[PDB]
RNA sequence: ACCCCCGUGCCCAUAGCACUGUGGAACCACCCCACCCCAUGCCGAACUGGGUCGUGAAACACAGCAGCGCCAAUGAUACUCGGACCGCAGGGUCCCGGAAAAGUCGGUCAGCGCGGGGGU
RNA sequence: UCCCAAAAUGUAACGGAGGCGCCCAAAGGUCACCUCAAGACGGUUGGAAAUCGUCUGUAGAGCGCAAAGGUAGAAGGUGGCUUGACUGCGAGACUGACACGUCGAGCAGGGAGGAAACUCGGGCUUAGUGAACCGGUGGUACCGUGUGGAAGGGCCAUCG
């Protein structure tokens, strides 16, 4: 039941890779898109769609993905590796992944 | 690496067009018949790779 | 029986605090005793190796998960 | 006296005293004072000659039960490996280590049936009282 | 059909006989397993097909043919080879068959006399001992192959047995007084 | 600044289980529906899509509790590097250092970061 | 493969035990998903085990075979797609008297799976094999004793 989650985490190289690697909690209707560092484990960006919704907490599963990105404009961020959690990339989930790589 | 009549052989690797041997030790004991592949030869690579002698 | 026997080898081989090389071999084991850590690679028989130059370094958190780190001089 | 099951055989080596007691599961015991091996047969001579010594209370207890197979010489020669895997079964036993202990008798009862179970021991040994409280 | 006098007759019920704080906390039926008898001393590749159909057709639901569970004892047991049945009913598929139970399946059987009333599961669960096949609106033995048994299983959210017990009574479960 | 919740690390049982209490719409979970994108060799349990009420029961978080786990001295002892001896022998002793295990005292059911959110 | 082996490695005996001379188009690569043995309680051809359900459960299972190590975030179990069980190479190391054997990042020509990072140059590893000579087959064209061919010979692979 919380080997889905593990099971990316260590599956996703942290020091190796050298880069950087994209949360996502969606497990419910608030997606916080969080960005964690490879070693230091801080965050720059850091992205959520909980500042309003405007009556959607399913709609907007592209916006704040749309929001990250262009967030991450300004911090300076290039690679992003995906670390979801139980989430087989469907829907809700992949619009996140295709809004934050055609907006950064 | 014995060699008899028992089950397994060692097979000859051939290609369309490509003259290359990949040596692979298959088995007559479950499906046997289908040894075809896929690995390219010196070449442009793709070509159709059966070692079905 | 008295027939039967193996000359067999395994052990260590770079100990901690000494400098290795690019491909220099750490540690012969059989199973998963010594994973992998930074900077240290893992064979086909869980044989470590280095990817770069450094040096060695031995991390143990209470026995079953050996690490292996490499930290760089320059 | 003899193992159930094992593995067959073994080797040889004798460290001093280390799960023996001076008393437990009973008020008299008998130590040995001497490291030697005790053979199963050694133990069914005192275990007998203590029952003749006592009518009735079956209040003996043997906790040495030996779990060390001996090898022997079959007839001669060397060209060989293993020879005689099934010879006697033999029972370690270093100073301190109590071997018997018994109850309910007095003290004279006591001193009889020690005393006799002692002569056929390859080894010494002296019969002690309460007075001890490590472990329970 | 159901459901409706699934809670009127049961939810507040309970809080005038008990005294739950939360409607959550009302026991509640999470799903009705199946278990079919089949193979072992009977291995028979044919009367695999006498059950998987029959088994598909009262409850409405393809069942999942589980095979051994690979123990090779003293008597005639092999590696894994199809021996049992599942037939999990959850959902819209539970009260539909279950419904049938106990209008048409438990009342109409032959030296009906009730049901155990002691407590099964200890777990807030409750089993079934049901048999003869002869006894279900959906088995006609003028159109099949033999007659053959079939094993029930009430899996429900309930706590104790005493708030098992009342859910199934109350649900429609007979007892014998 | 105060506190709390959520996400994610270091640490990876002296930070674990059990028992008990607290938390109700900021957050979390259950729950409701789910013909279709997707999916459980059967079941939308779990994945999953669209979202009210209700409830906090369960889960989770926190707090008390430490009966049980875990961690674990001091002293002494086993053993041993070194030196020096005894018995016919299985063995054993002295001097000088290092120094267990177990058990006992006792210790504590964490601490230390980053980001975001809602409250005073 | 363990023990002897006396806490690096190594170390003998006609010392103590148990295996191998294979297997697999999948048990491969990769990509997703599932978590065990057993006991108790209650249930129908059962009545020991087993089929089902619910709890306990650092796994006391499993990993094709022997054993040890190791594995719960899997090297446990399933499914989709595939033929990297590829070719030309290999800094630097382990190991041996030599010969062999073992691990390997990275680079190149081309592919596989995934959205992707990424991984893959056989299978959890350690046995499942053996020099040279000689010969068979395919390939490629270097030699070919006057020249141009050919026989033959070499080389690449591979078989006995
Ligand atoms: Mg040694
Ligand atoms: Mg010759």
């Amino acid at each position: 039941r919380r080997k889905l989650r593990t099971r990316r985490k260590v599956r996703t190289t942290t020091a190796a890779s050298g880069r950087l690697r994209l949360s996502v909690y969606r497990s419910s209707k608030h997606i916080y898109a969080q960005i964690i560092d490879d070693s230091r484990g801080q965050t720059l960006a850091a992205a959520s769609s909980a500042a309003l919704k405007s009556g959607n907490k399913t709609d907007t599963a592209a916006a704040v993905g749309k929001a990250l990105a262009a967030a991450a404009a300004e911090k300076g961020i290039k690679q992003v590796v995906f670390d979801r959690g139980s989430y087989k990339y469907h829907g809700r989930v992949k619009a996140l992944a295709d809004a934050a790589r055609e907006g950064g | 690496a014995k060699d008899g009549p028992r089950i397994i052989v060692k097979m000859e690797s051939s290609a369309g067009t490509g003259f290359y041997y990949t040596t692979t030790k298959n088995r007559r004991n479950t499906q046997a018949k289908l040894e075809l592949k896929k690995y390219d030869p010196v070449a442009k690579k793709h070509v159709v790779f059966r070692e079905k002698k | 029986n008295g027939r039967d026997s193996n000359p067999k080898y395994l052990g260590v081989k770079k100990f901690g605090g000494e400098v290795v090389k690019a491909g220099n071999i750490l540690v012969r084991q059989r199973g998963t005793k010594f994973k992998a850590g930074q900077g240290v690679g893992m064979g086909r028989d869980h044989t470590l190796f280095a990817l770069s130059d450094g040096k060695v370094v031995f991390i143990n958190k209470g026995k079953g998960a050996r690490f292996i780190s490499i930290e760089a001089a320059q | 006296k003899r193992t159930k099951f094992r593995k067959q055989f073994r080797g040889r080596m004798t460290g001093d005293a280390k799960g023996g007691d001076y008393v437990a599961f009973g008020d008299y015991g008998l130590i040995a004072m001497e490291p030697a091996w005790i053979k199963s047969n050694q133990i069914e001579a005192c275990r007998i000659v203590m029952s003749r010594h006592f009518r009735r209370g079956g209040k003996i207890y043997i906790r040495i039960f030996p779990d060390k197979p001996v090898t022997k010489k079959p007839a001669e020669t060397r060209m060989g490996k293993g020879k005689g895997a099934v010879e006697y079964w033999v029972s370690v036993v270093k100073p301190g280590r109590v071997m018997f202990e018994v109850a309910g008798v007095t003290e004279e009862q006591a001193k009889e049936a020690f005393r006799l179970a002692g002569h056929k021991l390859p080894i010494q040994t002296k019969m002690v009282k309460r007075e001890v409280y490590d472990e329970a | 059909q159901l459901k409706t006098k699934y809670n009127d007759q049961v939810r507040p019920a309970l809080m005038q006989q008990f005294g739950y704080s939360s409607v959550m906390a009302v026991p509640r039926i999470e799903k009705i397993v199946v278990n079919e008898g089949l193979g072992s001393s009977k291995e028979d590749s044919k009367a695999i097909d006498k059950a998987a159909k029959e088994l598909a057709l009262i409850t409405l639901q393809k069942p999942i043919i589980t095979k051994a569970k690979k123990s090779i004892s003293n008597f005639k047991l092999r590696q894994g080879m199809p021996v049992g049945i599942k037939v999990t009913l959850r959902g819209e598929r539970m009260y539909v068959f279950l419904e049938k139970l106990i209008n048409i399946g438990l009342p109409r059987i032959r030296d009906f006399r009730g049901i155990n009333p002691n407590a099964f599961d200890g777990r807030g669960n409750y089993n079934l001992g049901i048999k003869e096949q002869l006894i279900f609106p959906e088995i006609t033995y003028d159109m099949v192959d033999k007659t053959r048994g079939m094993d029930i299983t009430i899996v429900t959210t309930a706590k104790t047995d005493e708030e098992a017990r009342a859910l199934l009574q109350s649900m429609g479960l007979p007892f014998r007084k």
